[PDB]
This record gives C-alpha cells, structure tokens and sequence, in this order.
C-alpha cells in the first residue's frame, strides 16, 4: 500500500527524474521547410505520436505513478499528455530565440507559424514560454520536477498530494543547492508554478486546434485519435 | 478498449 | 508603483477592501426549472458581477499603473477564472454544493446540461471541496484572485514597452511574498510553508482548465442562440475567440 | 469597446 516514492530521498527523486528522460526524437529527414498545413502537421503528428510511446513509457518510471491503478494512470496520461509535450517542446527551445525546435532538424519560426489559421497565436505562446523558461535560466533538474508535476496534478479531480509534496521538496532541494537564498526559493518556485497555468492554456487551445484538424488534413494515428478523444 | 490501457501495460 | 511600496499586511488590507460584493440572482423556486433559464440566472449573474470585478481590479495593487490596453487584456484573459475562483470560494462550506448566490444553491443533480456541463460543475466541485480540506484562508484568497489577474495574461500580450510586463513580474513576486508571510504568521513550518505555496498555485492551472472548457461551452452556447448572452459578456467571450 | 470603456471610468 506504501508508495516508493516518498521513501526517496532528494538527490534520488532527482535521478530517477533524470533517469526516466525520453530521448529528443528526429523528424523526417525530407530537407523541405514545411510551410503547407498538411506538410507541417503532417510533420509534428508523426512526431509527436513516437513521441508518445516514450511518454507513456517515461510516466512509468515517474516515481508514484505505477503505484496508481491502470485506469487512474490512463486519465492522467490523456488529461496532461499535450501539456507534457509543449514543456518538452519549450525546454528544448530555450537556447533557440525566437524559434522552436521540435525537432534538432525541425526548427520553426514565427514565418511558418503562420499560413494557417489558429496556429500563430498558439506558436507565440510556445516561444513566450520558451522565452521565459530562458531568462529565469531553468535548470535540467528543474525542468523534470515540472513535467512531472504537470502528469501527476493536470488529471488529479491523497497519494498523488503527498508525491506532488514531495516533489515541490525536490525543486526547493535543488534552488537551495544552487545557492539561492530562502526568498529566492520560495519566490522561484511560485514563478515556476505559475508558468504551468499557461502551459494548461496552451494546451487547451492547441487541443481545440487539433480537433479542427480532426474535423481532413492530415491522418491521425489511432493512439493519437484516442488521445485527442479523450478531450471529448 | 483504448490503446493507452495497452502500451501501459508493456 | 504604489505597490512595490505597501507591506505584507498592507497588501492583504488593501485586497481585503477591494473585495466585491456577493450578488443574488433573479432565481425563483416557483419558477420551472429550465436548464437554459439556469444558464439564464447564471449569465445575468455574471453579467452583474463583471461591473464589479472591473472596479475590483481597478484596486489591486499595481493594476492601473499599466496602460488601457493591458489592464483590457489582463481582464478579457482571466475574467472566467475570477468568476470562477469566487463561485469556489463561496461554495467551501456547502459540500456538493456550489453557491452561484445565496439563493441560488446547486447540486449536481438540479442539473443539466449535461456531459460537458456536469463535467464542469464536477470540477468546480473537486475544486471547492480542495480549498475546504486546505482549509483556505480569506486572505489567501485575496492573494489567489489577485494572482490570476495579473499571470493569466502576462504573456499572449508592441515594441519597447515590455518593462510593463516586467511590473507585472515584480507586483507577483511581491504576492508571493504577502502568501509567504501569511503562512508564516500562520506558525506553519518552512517545508509546510514551501509545500501549502505550490498547492495553492496548482490550483491555478485547474481553475485556468476549467475556464477554457468553460469558455468553449459559452462559445457553444452563444452559436446556439440559447440564453440572450449581453453585450459586455458578448465581447469579452469574442475575446477568446 | 465596453470594457475599455469602464476601465476609463
Ligand atoms: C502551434 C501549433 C501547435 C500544435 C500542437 C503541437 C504539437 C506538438 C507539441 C510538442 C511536440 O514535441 C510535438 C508536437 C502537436 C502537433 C500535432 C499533433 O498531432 C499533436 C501535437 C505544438 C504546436
Ligand atoms: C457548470 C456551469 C458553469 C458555467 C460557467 C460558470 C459561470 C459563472 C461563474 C461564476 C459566477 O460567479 C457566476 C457564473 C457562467 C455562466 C454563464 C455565463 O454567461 C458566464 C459565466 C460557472 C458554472
């Protein structure tokens, strides 16, 4: 009944983070700047569909998370998936202003950003994000306490509160090995935390835009189909 | 049945 | 700013008194029980408590040193999470309830509208019943509010004038702080303090979700021509599109 | 607009 995770130390919350990593996947290695709407979310579906199966794998090595029944797991994961997909796509951006790099040989801009309506607004918001995890120079170990946040939490209406406890000990854990002073810490973390409300936002709007895109661009995957149905 | 419950599995 | 000068204690004083009123509705038990006609109470309701809310934000520290345009955008943005955060709050003692006015108590069940509208009243619940076993404090709240307000639309926002948004960033971290002292004047220790701080916060993004899908259903219903929606919530919904 | 309108008063 007694979960592992709050038996866990910092430094080890922070490995097993780290250890849980998905890998930064390539897109297709066709040379063209997708500009179409169906060449470019034909790009980002099959992307973010491999990038799926890492996902569900990574969530399974989020300490607490198999402690979950499997159908407490499943609404976590169709609740918070695109959220945890955009926290990716920014944190790999960051060292790429004014860009977003879904891929290593996939870097979008504002330009391409455009040429389809209801994406811009969107793409803005990615690279803001992007732009603020940037100045407040986000640290690796920061970023997974994140994005471990947002599956446990985004989906959660007493175990997934204690794990999510425990994590906000972890981040505190880290500021405070970083040097920061208590008001710093406290102060970091609440810019940290409020970042995931916009996350949520994008998510919402970009969901809305996928359902539009469901309604016939690009095919879908079935996983990808189910995903998105989930949003109803 | 979804695809998720599945994959979750292994 | 006027803001980056006043004190913890002065800060919540100053949100205190800016509180807006709770509205009643035009609800009548001896009125059939249309769940368009609740939708009716609901957008009269809110129609009414947007007046005050725009001179509620008027009073938050650090609002009107910005431009029109901003304080616009700020308002369009988190307008929903401000209704919704106050419906919250004023449901904590009414479990399963959720007291849209003191006459107006519903539960799930006078319902609706339904799956998508039970989904948002369920959360609006789950939600409320989370600030009740926090056991949410009146001047946590304020802070809360005031919090959506100004973070909801920091970003999505021309050229140079962005030192704005970094007022915005400072007039947050100075809310931070006002939540911090309060939990310590509270005696709760540094992790709780630390821990009850980013509870408090994740709240935000289930309040931010539930105004999105909640907006989505406005949209819904306008399209519809369902209840006679007005013309200050007619532009504010066109806001999101 | 209305709400810039009330924002002005
Ligand atoms: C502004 C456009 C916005 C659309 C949604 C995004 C997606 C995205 C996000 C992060 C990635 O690593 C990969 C893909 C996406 C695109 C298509 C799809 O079938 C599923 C997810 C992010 C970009
Ligand atoms: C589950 C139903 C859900 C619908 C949206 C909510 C509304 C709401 C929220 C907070 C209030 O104090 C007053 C009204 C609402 C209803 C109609 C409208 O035109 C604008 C806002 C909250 C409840």
């Amino acid at each position: 009944k007694n979960s592992l995770a709050l038996s866990l130390t910092a430094d080890q919350m922070v490995s097993a983070l780290l250890d849980a990593e998905p890998p930064i996947l390539y897109s297709e290695y066709d040379p063209t700047r997708p500009f179409s709407e169906a060449s470019m979310m034909g790009l980002l579906t099959n992307l973010a569909d491999r990038e799926l199966v890492h996902m569900i794998n990574w969530a399974k090595r989020v300490p607490g998370f198999v402690d979950l029944t499997l159908h407490d797991q499943v609404h976590l994961l169709e609740c918070a998936w695109l959220e945890i997909l955009m926290i990716g796509l920014v944190w790999r951006s960051m060292e790429h202003p004014g860009k977003l790099l879904f891929a290593p040989n996939l870097l979008l801009d504002r330009n391409q950003g455009k040429c389809v309506e209801g994406m811009v607004e969107i793409f803005d918001m990615l690279l803001a994000t992007s732009s603020r995890f940037r100045m407040m120079n986000l640290q690796g170990e920061e970023f997974v306490c994140l994005k471990s946040i947002i599956l446990l939490n985004s989906g959660v209406y007493d175990h997934i509160h204690r794990v999510l406890d425990k994590i906000t000990d972890t981040l505190i854990h880290l500021m405070a090995k970083a040097g920061l002073t208590l008001q710093q810490q406290h102060q970091r973390l609440a810019q940290l935390l409020l970042i995931l409300s916009h996350i949520r936002h994008m998510s919402n709007k970009g969901m809305e835009h996928l359902y539009s895109m469901k309604c016939n661009v690009v095919p879908l995957s079935d996983l990808l189909l189910e995903m998105l149905d989930a949003h109803r | 049945h979804k695809i998720l419950h599945r994959l979750l599995q292994d």
